[PDB]
């Protein structure tokens, strides 16, 4: 019950906007910390020069307009949010072949009270 | 006052009366100029 | 007639929210009983180390906000509902190759009045 | 008076309060009859 009201409070279209990025203090840069972890190395087609891998890329970034008071919402530290709604920086293989560029599943994103 | 809020106000005002399919030109007889450019990432096969 | 109004009462977007999982009294565990049934063993490609099989995985979980009074509506015991609308736990194979993770058909789900 | 204008009113009227996931039957005990048939365009392989 409380999670529903909390998510409705955070993801209000009038209050939160998906298009513009968050920024403070005269266009300060928003740092994105990414690191890769490969689950299995599928194949290496040497004849076609193609390496097929299965990759999890974990991305961290700070965001200020998503902060909430944790004490009011029953002391919740973390909440799930759909990746399609909240803003996210696009990260894609720049030298990728075979057309496919972006990630597949668009998993849900964890959001802490700090932002 | 903050920059993000100003950009939000701009984006809200801008898309109020904008139609996608309409061809944006001052007059019908006037033309548009589409500067076109290519770049090769790689030659797959 | 009563079936339509009952389904509309259950699946009201302003009343039921899919993005949040059910919980009572601060993150109590919701159990998920799943069991597998092997339809047939389709193929085994040892050259690429891939086993293609046909599987029916049955999932059962208790849910409380979908309950309804049976005495009110002509003593209806069970109702069918679409999968994409009601919440469903994500249970996809990890060691799965070929990228494909989630199930294909997204069949209807039976719901009893108990929950 | 046109045919399209009348069909538009019909289509607006019947889809006004119709549900998709409700199994359309008069009573709970009554059944439906799904006449089923096949045709083969070609036998690929």
């Amino acid at each position: 019950d409380t999670e529903e009201r909390l998510v409705e409070h955070l993801l209000d279209p009038s209050r939160y906007n998906k298009l513009i990025r968050p920024a403070t203090n005269g266009s300060e840069l928003v740092t994105v910390q990414l690191m890769v972890s490969l689950a299995q190395l599928i194949s290496v087609h040497e004849r076609e020069q193609i390496m097929t891998t299965n990759v999890w890329l974990t991305q961290e970034w700070e965001d200020y307009r998503l902060t909430w008071k944790p004490e009011e919402f029953d002391n919740m530290k973390k909440v799930r949010l759909p990746s399609k709604h909240i803003w996210l920086p696009d990260v894609v293989l720049y030298n990728n072949a075979d057309g496919m560029y972006e990630v597949s599943f668009y998993s849900n994103a964890v959001v802490s009270y700090d932002g | 006052e903050t920059r993000a809020h100003a950009e939000e106000r701009l984006l809200k005002k801008l898309f109020s009366g904008y139609n996608k399919w309409s061809r944006p030109v001052a007059n019908i007889s006037d033309v548009v100029l589409v500067r076109f450019g290519l770049s090769i990432a790689q030659l797959i096969d």
